[PDB]
DNA sequence: TCTTATAAATAGTT
DNA sequence: AACTATTTATAAGA
């Protein structure tokens, strides 16, 4: 963008509500991307500050949360705090 | 599978753990 | 990147897996600042091609897990169909 | 695997 | 909302 920003809430709130729409849009352009280009199955689920609900599914949501509750062995899990970590150590 | 039969499925998956 | 491309499946089983790496990465560390920009909580599930699993959860994915199975009102629901529709009009 | 040229996302202005 | 200069992500070479 015009400027490299912090990775911080921001505080007001129109900044807050454009810019979830635009990155909301973005993520799920990218969660498109992805599943086509490398035949994955993608769902992801948000919940906004106001605890409304926003959910985005490759093909169908409840066949992928289907497929999670029969997945019983290990995966790969990451959080904010690994991405943050990984983040950090790429200098 | 109805759309509340899953989340209801997934509701006790998460709770039995 | 260097060629644009087009967004159909790629048939290169090795690129396939660099670029699946790759832009799953790019897809989380979205997430990631997403969920803390406009505190927000994400929850991401990727199955591969070889059905393996892979998960992000903006803090804990039992909870939002389970938080989804409790909201059933109307909401936002997108999928590659929408988002190739909103392209087009775009 | 690394770098880098180039495409894609987006912060700030407006 | 539009636009756009700039940041970021990434395809391809290596």
């Amino acid at each position: 963008g015009r400027k490299k920003i912090q990775i911080q809430r921001i505080t007001d709130e129109r900044n807050r509500q454009v810019t979830f729409t635009k990155r909301k849009f973005g993520l799920m352009k990218k969660a498109y991307e992805l599943s086509v280009l490398c035949d994955c199955e993608i769902a992801l689920i948000i919940f906004n500050h106001s605890n409304k609900l926003f959910q985005y599914a490759s093909t169908d949501m409840d066949k992928v949360l289907l497929k999670y509750t029969e997945y019983n062995e290990p995966h790969e899990s990451r959080t904010n705090a690994d991405i943050i970590e990984t983040l950090r150590k790429k200098g | 599978w109805g759309s509340g039969e899953v989340k209801q499925k997934l509701q006790e998956f998460l709770l039995s753990k």
